């Protein structure tokens, strides 16, 4: 019952004395303000355009210009459940409605065809197997927003129009997309189920706790950052239940495996494997239960404040026992990642005079061959003194103290990326069931826009990422939508809401772009920093308004900047220093020799050559598109993350802060061309099998348009209100949603139609009998009246006392 | 509206027999409009028997002969069911698509949705059409709207 | 009416009439009453005689005892109407629902009606015997 919908619905009873205040759109208003981003003001004194009001918030006086008010929605549309049905669309009436929701516990809102989902920041009871139950097939206007819906609508209409679905989540660093691709995977896990190792539902869910283990990591941001992205497909088969799943990973960042930036940690697996949370373990990795103990995981923090290391380890060991792993592979990773915070501790110094490089110990290089399957004087051996080959020789070389801190560190970057690689193939394995598909709904988690103290290449992809999302979301919101319209015959005037950033993605992508030259250079075996900076700076400075020098330093400790990004989400000073090691990764073919032949089954696996790298960016540009296009292939559906402040704190709105993600992201543009146009479009075929019912009238096959303009126009339907398309036919927004209530008003009529048939028969059952017995009761009150009559009959109470002696 | 002479009196009888039945006197008590009209062969809903003035409870309010021929002519013109609007209702219960529905989805349809038949009627609309379902426990929907629709007395 | 009837209506009517007159009078009437108990007094002595239009001799005597006393149905008649409200032929009827049959149905009784119809009818566990009633009501018992 109601006790559901605690944190979804709107009281409205309670909030009925909250729609019965007193307004009046000439004297109410919203200006702007510093402070809280729009302040609600009355209006007081008039001057052309000087306009002077008062803002209520602090019965304050304030002049304003004429044109910098905002109209102000009346009462009866507080905490509206979709943004696009409020009399006035302003970027004031958007802020205020999602805050007053916000603060109200309700952390989801339409707004038009997406979704937007504030951060709440602490647990809601809205999550459980009750609520998923009252969510089931509902319409998103028949019941409270609700990422379920969304997730829901889009497993409707993959089975109605038999077509694949997308829901892409799109914030900043830190707004919730990871937290929501997790409920509504499991969603239609629990909806669309077919009938040790578990079923493949919970495989799909358990799959999160081991890749979230290897894939995230604290951030200034988020404590639970992901650090790589990943697009996940959930299959279905012909009775439209889950059919199998896979999963696609983007760019893991290999920097942080041996590097973290103060108040930032490394990829959780290493903290919970040094938990001692499973004892029996330690001495199968080898390791001594204290983080803070090893140089690649100790350099920034040790522990997050909400996220316990201990339990974590154990979910994600139960994990990998639920996901079918064996105690072999599963230990085969542990291992191989013990294996790297040891290669850590290895020491090595400067041979006596020829200043040079030499082991120092070989304790923790004995750890690592012996976890690895090698033998640890061979490894030591191709980290000293290599034997570079050319074609099939060999040439001995001794190497110095920084060689060989790179060297190591490059072979920690290594098998850390392999493995992580190798733990969605496994993964993918199985949940690969060879069931029949006919459509999957893929979600996209990528890893959010951010901007940290210091930005490098690892930001300018993830920012890239972004940027090229947010343009697939206009392009599909604002382009498309109206070639769309013109290609349905309907006369349509084109509008430019303003929404494209070509400009700052043809900067990145096109062969005139930064990663074109940063792959250029490293081709040239004398390329430096500098050297890029100029190849930058000559096809760009002053010559593209996206590309600008280094601005004045606008944050406490940021470090070097070498040019600015403006990006769609705000601007980026990055630093180009060692951006041309990190985006060509050195393959010693000397160790990868070495762990080629490991008798290490896993690692064995992870370094094969072949039989008889390009650069980063490269792949990443490739792989960005490859998915992109397979994105047009589908219909997407848009939950839009907003992250609240900056404190990860419950109930705090920064209102410049959400301003600021409304903009970029486009809501306001997006409700625009919701009400600006025909939202609801549906092809002629399922108009007619939907909606005869709504005209039975007819009905003596005929084509599917004629019979849906015999209804519309039976229905008297305003011509304003829609479009006959060539194929599908439009309808403006809200519409469609008062037909579904018209065809939910016929069932019910028909029903309590059928109910009187019912009730009909039952009584002309009983009516032959009825008239029967009336027969029978005349007969009965009469022959009784008779016998009463003569018993108390004077004469009679004579006949029988003289009857006697006769 | 133009009530024929077969029409006219046969509504004569059944007004008599209700009449009869609730002490013959004229009268019919307004909590029996809608069955008296049922007997004519008029599958008027509650709501509209409510509407030409029908009560909600016996004792409430009589009518002679004279306040009744308008309420019939009231319900006489109102929307009855067709084989098809029945179909298409029963359609989106059905998710197989073979023209099968649960024996408990028959029941909740009848007496959740619309306005509720008590399952005291259910049990009996049952009985009577000889409504039988299968081992798994469903029913063939259009057989039992078929029924329904061809009265007590078919052949 | 049967002939062996008749006969017993004139014996009886020759006992009725005391003085011999060939009519029936207040004072014969209360003469006879008084052998036998309980003189109907006057008051309603003069009623009885109220019911012939004139002269009270044997053919009118005969004639308001048809009238009263003819009109009915058989046993099996009436056994069949009750049979019509008991489906289960249990041949038993509950008394609430007889008695609701009686008052508030068809030509309603009045209360007085229902006094003098129960005071006397067969009841046992709330259960009515019309079979029985049947039988008494065609007063051979
Ligand atoms: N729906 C939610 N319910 C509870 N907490 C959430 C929710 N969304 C976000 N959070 C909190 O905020 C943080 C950011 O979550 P997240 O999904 O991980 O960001 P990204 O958008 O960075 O994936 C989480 O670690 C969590 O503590
Ligand atoms: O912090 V998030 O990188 O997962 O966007
Ligand atoms: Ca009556
Ligand atoms: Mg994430
Ligand atoms: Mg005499």
């Amino acid at each position: 019952s109601d006790p559901d919908f605690q944190y979804l619905a709107v009281d409205r009873k309670k909030l009925m004395k909250e729609q019965t205040a007193a307004f009046d759109g000439k004297k109410n208003c919203w200006v702007p303000d510093e402070k809280e981003g729009f302040a609600s003001a009355e209006i007081q004194s008039s001057k052309g355009d000087e306009i002077t009001v008062k803002i209520v918030a602090d019965s304050s006086t304030r002049t304003v210009k004429k044109d910098d008010i905002q109209s102000m929605n009346p009462p009866k549309f507080e905490k509206l459940e979709d943004m696009a049905n409020m009399t006035y669309l302003n970027e004031a009436s958007v802020l205020y409605n999602l805050r007053s929701r916000y603060t109200s516990g309700l952390i989801y809102t339409y707004s038009g065809l997406f979704c937007i989902a504030v951060n709440p920041y602490r647990r809601l009871p809205i999550y459980t197997d009750s609520v998923i139950a009252k969510y089931r097939g509902k319409r998103k206007t028949e019941i409270p927003p609700h990422l379920f819906s969304v997730a829901d609508n889009a497993y409707q209409n993959m089975v109605t129009d038999r077509e694949n679905q997308s829901c892409l989540i799109t914030g900043e660093s830190g707004a919730g997309k990871t937290e929501n691709t997790k409920k509504v995977i499991m969603y239609l896990a629990k909806v669309a189920c077919a009938v040790k190792e578990g079923s493949l539902e919970d495989q799909i869910i358990q799959a999160n706790p081991v890749l979230e283990a290897y894939g995230n990591a604290k951030t200034t941001r988020n404590n639970n950052s992901s650090r790589f992205g990943k697009f996940i497909r959930i299959h279905f088969g012909p009775t439209g239940k889950i059919a199998g799943a896979d999963i696609e990973t983007y760019l893991l960042e290999k920097s942080r495996v041996t590097y973290q930036q103060s108040a930032e940690r490394n990829y959780h697996i290493f903290y919970q494997i040094c938990s001692n949370a499973i004892p029996e373990l330690n001495d199968v990795m080898l390791v001594t239960p204290d983080s803070g103990l090893y140089s690649f995981i100790n350099q920034g923090c040790l522990t997050v404040d909400n996220i316990d290391d201990v339990e974590e380890f154990k979910l994600c060991d139960e994990a990998f026992d639920i996901l079918g792993f064996t105690k072999e592979e599963k230990q085969s990773m542990f291992k191989c990642t013990a294996s790297i915070l040891h290669m850590g501790e290895m020491k090595f110094k400067q041979r006596p005079r020829e200043e040079q490089a030499e082991s120092d110990g070989t304790a923790e290089a004995e750890k690592v061959a012996f976890l690895c399957g090698i033998n640890a004087g061979d490894l030591l051996k191709a980290l000293l003194k290599p034997k570079v080959k050319v074609g099939t020789e060999m040439v001995t070389k001794g190497q110095n103290m920084n060689q060989v801190v790179n060297s190591v560190g490059a072979l920690a970057k290594s098998l850390y990326d392999r493995m992580f690689n190798w733990l969605v193939r496994r993964v993918n394995k199985t949940l690969d069931t060879k069931a029949k598909r006919n459509y999957y709904i893929g979600v996209l988690d990528i890893a959010g826009f951010e901007i940290f103290d210091f930005n490098s290449f690892e930001q300018l992809c993830i920012n890239y990422t972004n940027e090229r999302l947010q343009q697939f979301f206009n392009h599909h919101m604002f382009i498309l939508e109206q070639e769309e319209y013109k290609k349905e015959g309907i006369a349509w005037e084109f509008i430019d809401f303003g929404m494209d950033l070509q400009m700052c993605i043809d900067l990145i992508e096109k062969p005139m772009g930064i990663l074109s030259i940063l792959e250029e250079e490293c081709m040239f075996p004398k390329a430096d920093d500098k050297s890029f900076q100029d190849k930058l700076y000559q096809n760009h400075m002053g010559k593209n308004r996206m590309f600008t020098k280094p601005g004045k330093p606008t944050r406490p400790n940021q470090g070097p900047a070498h040019f600015e990004l403006h990006h769609y989400a705000g601007n980026v000073p990055y630093s180009i220093t060692g951006w041309l090691e990190k985006n060509k990764d050195p393959i010693n073919e000397n160790v990868v020799a070495l762990l080629g032949a490991s008798k290490e089954p896993l690692v064995a696996e992870l370094f094969k050559a072949p039989e008889e790298f390009q650069t980063i960016s490269a792949v990443h540009r490739e792989s960005l598109n490859k998915l992109m296009k397979n994105l047009y292939s589908t219909h997407p559906h848009f939950v839009r993350c907003i992250i609240p402040n900056e404190l990860k704190q419950p109930g705090l709105v920064d209102a410049e802060l959400v301003l600021h993600q409304l903009q970029c992201n486009g809501v306001l543009e997006g409700i625009r061309i919701c009400r600006k146009g025909f939202p609801s479009r549906l092809i002629y075929s399922e108009f007619k099998q939907r909606y005869s019912i709504l005209a039975p009238n007819a009905i003596p096959f005929v084509d599917g348009k004629t019979v849906s303009e015999k209804i519309l126009a039976g229905l008297q339907m305003d011509p304003a209100e829609y479009r006959l398309g060539t194929t599908k036919v439009f309808f403006k927004a809200g519409v469609l949603g008062n037909l579904e209530e018209m065809r939910d008003e016929r069932l019910s009529k028909i029903i309590s139609m059928f109910q009187a048939h019912i009730r009909g028969y039952l009584i002309r059952k009983a009516y032959k009998k009825l008239q029967d017995q009336r027969i029978g009761l005349s007969v009965i009150q009469r022959n009784i009246r008779k016998w009463l009559v003569l018993r108390n009959w004077q004469w009679w109470k004579l006949y029988s006392k003289v009857k006697p002696l006769l | 509206p133009k009530l024929s002479q077969d029409e006219i009196d046969d509504l004569k009888d059944v007004f008599e027999l209700f009449d009869f039945w609730d002490g013959r006197d004229g009268a019919v008590d307004a909590f029996k409009l809608g069955d008296v009209c049922r007997c004519l062969g008029i599958n008027p809903r509650n709501e509209d028997v409510f509407a030409v003035g029908g009560t909600h409870k016996m004792g409430e309010k009589s009518l002679p002969f004279e306040e009744f021929l308008p309420a019939y002519e009231g319900l006489m013109d109102c929307e009855q069911g067709t084989f098809a609007d029945y179909m298409e209702a029963f359609k989106t219960f059905d998710r197989e698509g073979q023209g099968f529905i649960s024996g408990a989805e028959l029941r909740h349809v009848l007496t959740a949705l619309g306005e509720r038949l008590s399952d005291e009627d259910v049990d009996e609309i049952i009985k009577l059409t000889d409504l039988q379902e299968d081992l798994e426990g469903n029913v063939k929907y259009e057989d039992f709207v078929k029924k329904v629709m061809a009265g007590p007395y078919p052949d | 009416l049967p002939q062996k009837q008749i006969q017993e209506m004139k014996e009886a009517f020759s006992m009725i009439d005391v003085d011999r007159d060939g009519f029936v009078s207040k004072e014969d009437i209360k003469a006879i009453s008084e052998q036998l108990g309980r003189a109907p007094d006057d008051k309603e002595l003069t009623a009885m005689l109220k019911e012939a239009p004139g002269p009270l001799n044997f053919t009118m005597f005969l004639s308001i005892f048809s009238d009263k006393l003819s009109g009915t149905d058989s046993e099996e008649t009436i056994r069949n109407a009750f049979a019509m409200f008991d489906e289960q032929e249990t041949k038993k009827l509950n008394i609430e629902y007889i008695k609701d049959l009686l008052e508030n149905m068809g030509d309603n009784f009045n209360k007085d009606e229902m006094r003098m119809t129960f005071k006397e009818a067969p009841v046992e566990g709330g259960k009515f015997d019309y079979v029985k009633f049947t039988a008494m009501i065609k007063g051979s018992g």
